[PDB]
């Protein structure tokens, strides 16, 4: 009857679950490197910040003096 | 000079089994003692790593007939994703018996219906360049000015097995060299158990941009050992004498000030790399 | 039992989707990395800029009660 | 076990969902600060310019 | 077995979810690491605006 | 359609301050590009000229969960003069972040004796257009002195609260001051009535050009003022159609001019009239 | 230039009917040669499709009087939504009879109250061609899901309504959606207006082969809808130098495109993206 149908749903359905896994691993893959790009590109953008951080620094630093030579004129 | 393989083949659909026959080889190479050849022929499937079996050892000739049948044991739906290799060796007494020359048949392409008997050149056998090592992926940035170089360990894969019975303690040790000599020698924490370890650790080092030419940062992916010395599972090093991907990676470090680049690199064993090292 | 292997098949492939919702959620990861990436270089251009200015200005001002 | 297996599979990939999705707010907020900021610098580097002008000129008048 | 390969491609894909977990762990820290910094710069900004403009008004005031 | 919202409300009395909750929101347009919106919820008092509170950002959700709760510093007694508004945003990266959809709660309507959290569908944020068109006749003789306003019917105009319950209110002005209330019958549920309705008015032969008639439409509300659809004004100091219409009637005396009109928004008329 | 012609206007209540007149035209151009034009009056409801009425030909005159009125057969009401086209012709012998020059009164703008008679100048009857060019950038990166546009500058414009005031409107469009609408500063006075100013889009990488976008060009009319100077439009289902340049950009990810591009019919390219 439908038992041979039964016995090759059961095949095709563990072949729908073996190719899934397969999916589930290049996806995990994809991610993984995905999530390091998305890292380094963090760190470089990090490092920007930083350098961006020290020169607000600098500017306060230096219109503080221009500050100062304003106060001389006054 | 390319030799030819007389094969047959057929699938037993009752007993859900493979019938590899191999009848005779001709026009063979004049190896082993001068003027004649000693050939014994092994075949097996290639995906399945299942013992092999060899034809009996035929003494002196050319043109060797082996008349045998060999029956695999294989189901009819998984043959689709088997293909099956031909190999015919030589033999040597004293020596290591040479591959006169393989050949394989994809399965897919075999029509099991009617029987199949067919007359096959053979070519000269692929060669493998090593035991899978590994891959270790890190950034490199350089910033001219201030003279510090930053080496962001990323992480690593597909590691060769170190510890019996186990899989893998792996561990990154960075060692900055010049001259032959080990100058500065840093290293990552210890991920325990893993073929992929994970790592996102930076490390810095002080490198003026005038000697920037003239050093040798040696990347050494390693195995912890609980007792005894840890062995090394690989290598590899950039800057001076450095080729190919490492020299490219170096080189994009270079062209990119104040930027990290992060980039893949295949390990190599620890004896080449050591010797590469001038 | 057909209900048995059919069940592990449903689950798998809840597993699946799960991994597949974080996958997407990694790509929109690197991809909004990304673009606040190339905003940081126009932040970092304007801020170089105004150090440029500031540098001049103060310059000036320095000699000019000289 | 093999259903043991898909379980903690499930559970750590729940997980990361998670702690994935925490991020990914993060980044919108980080966003949205990145687009401040921009608007900021870009006014900052308008009125720095300015000021030199100024500067300029009281310079150029005053020695 | 398939089943075998099965297993093997959840426990790979298990061990790489793990990974995407440590990855997303660091990756969070240093988002918010960055965030406070951006708060910082932003407020260094609104300080040196400021700073500017009262530079460049008496210094337009001054003018003659 | 635009969605809805769900919100808590709640008044502390002993620390005098107001407790607005958004726990979350339900069906949501698509909006942008992709399959779903980027949303996050301003919440700001409908007087207040304070600083707006808005909850945090949720990445590609239509029904996104906040859990957030603001607080105004507000007294009980002068809160009754002031409404609620929730306004629901969407995030876009390089854009203007357009507005999903909007909704305000009277306080004057809200029991801050119970803990309130409510479902309410959104309403649509923003109009471009500022109403509706009218037609009627002109009609005006200077023996007689009568001044013939025959409404004649509408149509296109906006849907107010059911559809609509459209009217016509008449209104003879001059010098500023209100004379005769006329007011025409209900069509009920329709946006283009049809009235035919014929009124009359006194107007003296020394005073047709001084004087000003201010037909307005409105929509019956059931509870609470009467809402105004459009309005529109003829005679002295109107402009456009209206001024030709009426300097077209003053032109042909004991004959109807038949004409539409647009109507305008109740605040640039009731300046106008100034 | 094209000359001016003197005109009445009457509308006759009584017997529902408009009396179009036709006095006399000054200071008309020579067209053909010999020295002077021979003029005649073509003059016809801006949407009828009757036939057209028309003066008697005068020889050989720049100043001629007709001096003739012409009848139309339209109601008050409907003649809301009509123009009048007044056509000066020259005749000619052998050839297909060249216009001196026509122009347009819409009938909402007339006061029928009073009889009308004024000088108007002629306007350019024809045009051959069917806008001007526009050059822009373009920059799409996949990973970011950024679509740039930078509006870098324009030339040879047609003049509109003083000389012309041309700003840029960028629409981003999809499945025939308007999503996005940004435009530009405007320069006034000028026909090769100068921008370079930088917009920005998201696109995702999923959505980049099914986006459309509709780069128009218009100019500022202080009273009325703008008029549209011209419109292009690159991405899916583009033509010509349009296509080119988005698969230009399509080719070079992360890197600017400048090109510049023919502007063409508002009706054409609004066809087209349907
Ligand atoms: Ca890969
Ligand atoms: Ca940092
Ligand atoms: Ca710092
Ligand atoms: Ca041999
Ligand atoms: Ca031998
Ligand atoms: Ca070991
Ligand atoms: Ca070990
Ligand atoms: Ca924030
Ligand atoms: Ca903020
Ligand atoms: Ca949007
Ligand atoms: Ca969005
Ligand atoms: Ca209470
Ligand atoms: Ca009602
Ligand atoms: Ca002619
Ligand atoms: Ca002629
Ligand atoms: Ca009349
Ligand atoms: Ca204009």
């Amino acid at each position: 009857n439908e038992l041979e149908e039964m016995q090759r749903r059961a095949d095709q359905l563990a072949d729908e679950s073996l190719e899934s896994t397969r999916r589930m691993l290049q996806l995990v893959e994809e991610s993984k490197d995905a999530g390091i790009r998305t890292l380094v590109m963090l760190d470089e953008q990090g490092e920007q910040l930083d350098r961006v951080e020290e020169g607000m620094n600098h500017i306060n630093q230096d219109m503080k003096e221009a500050e100062k030579n304003l106060k001389d004129l006054g | 000079k390319l030799g030819k393989l007389q094969y047959s083949l057929d699938y037993d659909f009752q007993n859900n089994q493979l019938l590899v026959g191999i009848i005779q080889a001709a026009e063979l190479p004049a190896l082993d003692m001068g003027g004649t050849s000693d050939p014994y022929v092994k075949v097996f499937l290639l995906p399945d790593k299942k013992k092999k079996f060899e034809t009996k050892v035929h003494r002196k000739t050319l043109n060797p007939v082996f008349n045998e049948q060999f029956t695999f044991k294989v189901p009819y739906s998984e043959l689709g994703g088997k293909t099956l290799v031909m190999a015919v060796y030589d033999f040597d007494r004293f020596s290591k018996h040479d591959i006169i020359g393989e050949f394989k048949v994809p399965m897919n392409t075999v029509d099991f219906g009617h029987v199949t008997e067919e007359w096959r050149d053979l070519q000269s056998a692929e060669k493998e360049e090593q035991e899978k090592l590994g891959d270790i992926c890190f950034s490199l940035r350089y910033v001219p000015t201030a003279g510090k170089l930053t080496v962001v360990i990323l992480e690593a894969k597909n590691l060769k097995k170190m510890d019996v019975g186990g899989l893998s303690d792996p561990y990154v040790k960075i060692h900055l060299m010049q001259n032959g000599k080990r100058l500065k020698k840093k290293k990552t924490t210890i991920k325990k158990n893993t073929l992929n370890p994970y790592y996102n650790e930076s490390f810095s080092f002080e490198v003026p941009f005038e000697q920037i030419q003239k050093v040798q940062v040696v990347v050494t992916v390693l195995d912890y050992d609980k007792i005894g010395k840890n062995d090394a599972i690989g290598k590899v090093f950039v800057g001076y004498n450095s080729t190919g991907a490492e020299l490219r990676h170096w080189s994009d470090m270079l062209a990119n000030p104040r930027r990290p680049i992060a980039q893949w690199h295949t390990l190599q064993v620890e004896e080449e790399v050591d010797a590469m090292l001038a | 039992a057909l209900s048995e292997i059919e069940t592990r098949h449903s689950e798998i492939i809840k597993l699946e989707n799960s991994i597949r919702e974080l996958h997407d959620m990694f790509m929109d990861m690197a991809m909004l990395v990304e673009s606040q990436g190339e905003m940081i270089d126009r932040i970092e251009y304007n801020v170089e800029h105004a150090v440029d200015y500031v540098e001049r200005a103060v310059s000036d001002t320095k000699k000019a009660v000289k | 076990g093999s259903n043991r297996r898909l379980q903690q599979t499930q559970a750590q990939v729940d997980e990361v969902v998670d702690i994935m999705r925490v991020n990914v707010d993060k980044v919108l907020e980080r966003d949205q600060k990145l687009s401040e900021l921009d608007d900021r610098a870009d006014a900052l580097q308008a009125g720095a310019s300015q000021f030199e002008t100024s500067a300029a000129k009281l310079k150029r008048k005053y020695w | 077995a398939r089943e075998n390969e099965m297993d093997e491609n959840l426990e790979q894909v298990s061990g790489i979810i793990g990974n995407l977990r440590h990855m997303a762990l660091d990756m969070g820290n240093e988002i918010d690491t960055q965030n406070r910094q951006i708060d910082r710069i932003m407020e260094k900004a609104d300080s040196n605006k400021t700073r500017i403009d009262e530079a460049n008004q008496r210094a337009t005031k001054m003018l003659g």
